[PDB]
């Protein structure tokens, strides 16, 4: 059994030692002898090599070059030779940074069907990544057209496209990208419950539609009774939002936690629904941008299988004139009236 | 993040 | 002298209370006859209205309605009426714009006028120039001289199969036009393979810096732009980290060596390790996603659209911020101003 | 977010 150095490792001296690996998973080593034999291991592995082999070209004591080993690997710093075995390539370092076999997350991706609920500012984000991830289908569902309005955030539209099918152009659009998947129409908007059961089987349910205002709560339920995976993604104005990841029998559903109040005494409450509906989302593509491309993060990791998604029992907010990120707690709840 | 649900 | 109720308000029943607004500006009101008072005071706004005409139509005390008026108005619930003067193309964004108490017409104004150098049109490039197109950015440079791959359909959200083997400035300059066909796109092809390069970039309001060529292009955009007085904003990732920032402003901000935040790769003492050092980092390929990169590519542009619109704060002023993906995290490292800095200071 | 510039 080979291993091999990931192309994702790099280091640089810092302080007392120095840091090992780039992102999550970067470690300042304080101990400077020790951030030397981690190099010097790591420096055995650039061209495959047995754990042995490496060990005699070493030159560092078996104590040591045992522990910068496990350190290596445990961090998937160094991978299985087998793992470093094409056009989703570049997210082959990706997978292979959390210790996956990229081919067995790719085969996974290529057997998955995606419903992508709402083909406005988010589902043109997360259906373009999800195609050019390898998402084998993707259902896309909507029955609005295209308006020269839609251009600031839905990124798959052009202004030629004003007035056509948003379903039909995307399709055209993600073909054009990724000839290898297959993509599905189905021209319809929930305007009632009842045409959810018109919404097919999937591995996951990416819901973003934005009508009605109680949309979320029946897809919820309706999901739920399904025992179907869905994802929430969206906005509230300049926040960005993403989760929860609901998992029937694993995650609490939206309605457990109860952390969202309704939008809809005599005088008052005729007040608040007028106000309420004619409200509109200030909508800016940089947080739609956010939220879709955390959501498609999220259904990737779910069906990939190769770390855990953030959304799964967490519904979390991003801040856009603020640096700051919160998440709500969906925990599971046996009061819940939906799945208690 | 509270008022209503997410856009 | 009209204000009108925004159309991005929206309230609700909630704890011993309600919510008013949502977002950022989202306030949790406990008392339930004050938070009841300020419904029925934004309800007196639903139509363009002067506040002596909206007092007119109020069923509450005058000192209450002056006081949920004032609240409404310094959180920009309530707006001049004439900011909501528009089936334009940019419209969205004009409630995103009135939200933050700024005149949409203004700001936007402001973006036509504006010029923006695009250095480098990998992922990052991609993401924010059809962005930054498609809120109405008036010129847009692209510079770029490397060529469409397959590998690049990951991330690079412009192109498409058919797009391999062309010019990367050609294909995203096409793509915009379509997008946005009352701006103007050129471009410039060329790669920063030295520092002398940077003399051949075009002045503009500011350059979105995201080419990773060489390791070291962000200290030679630096060091260049802090001479050439040209404001500019580096974005990218760190393998999972999406990572924006800082936004530079000459004499306003610190620059991207001031604080000296992030380690250089090649470099020890030893020899022998230094060596090591050297190729294990020169074989470095950044674990590229998707959506790392869209969110890098996102809140750049969101920042470069408050630079230029001048109605919020960027971001990035002064800070270089990370976003984690695989864990929730966000952390910004500080780079404020230093008076011993080498590069701007003394 | 240290080990280098970002890529
Ligand atoms: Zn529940
Ligand atoms: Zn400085």
């Amino acid at each position: 059994m080979d291993y091999i150095l990931g192309r994702y490792v790099k280091i640089a001296r810092y302080g007392s030692g120095g840091l090992v690996g780039g992102g999550g998973k970067e470690q300042y080593v304080e101990n400077l002898v020790l951030w030397e034999n981690i190099i010097k291991t790591a420096y055995c592995f650039i061209t495959p090599s047995s754990y042995t082999a490496a060990l005699e070209t070493a030159n560092i004591p078996e104590k040591d070059f045992s522990n910068c080993f496990r350190f290596l690997k445990e961090n998937f710093f160094i991978i299985p030779g087998e793992y470093n075995n094409n056009r989703y390539s570049r997210n082959f370092l990706h997978y292979q940074s959390y210790g996956a076999n990229p081919v067995l997350v790719q085969d996974k991706l290529k057997n998955a069907k995606v419903v992508i609920l709402g083909c406005g500012g988010i589902g043109n984000h997360v259906s373009v990544i999800l195609a050019t991830s390898g998402i084998g289908e993707i259902i896309l569902i909507d029955n609005d057209q295209i308006e020269n309005t839609n251009l600031t955030r839905q990124v798959l539209f052009s202004e030629d496209d004003v007035g056509k099918n948003k379903t039909e152009v995307i399709k055209r659009e993600l073909l054009k990208r990724n000839s290898e998947i297959s993509v599905s129409e189905i021209a319809l908007n929930i305007n009632d419950y009842t045409d959810l059961h018109k919404v097919p089987e999937a591995d996951i349910w990416v819901v973003s539609a934005d009508h009605p205002f109680n949309l979320i709560n029946w897809v919820n339920k309706y999901c739920v009774r399904a025992n179907q995976p869905y994802i929430n993604a969206g906005y509230v104005n300049d926040i960005a939002v993403f989760g929860p990841l609901y998992v029937p029998g694993k995650t609490g559903c939206y309605e457990c936690q109860k952390v969202v109040a309704d939008l809809y005494k005599e005088n008052i409450d005729h007040k608040i629904k007028l106000i309420n509906s004619r409200f509109k989302p200030a909508t800016f593509a940089p947080v739609n941008n956010v939220a879709a491309a955390l959501c498609a993060a999220d259904v990737i990791k779910f069906i990939g299988k190769y770390s855990e998604p953030l959304s799964l029992n967490k519904r979390i907010g991003i801040w856009s004139d603020e640096i700051k990120i919160h998440s709500q707690n969906m925990g599971r709840s046996p009061v819940c009236s939906v799945c208690g | 993040m509270r008022t209503g649900n997410a856009n």
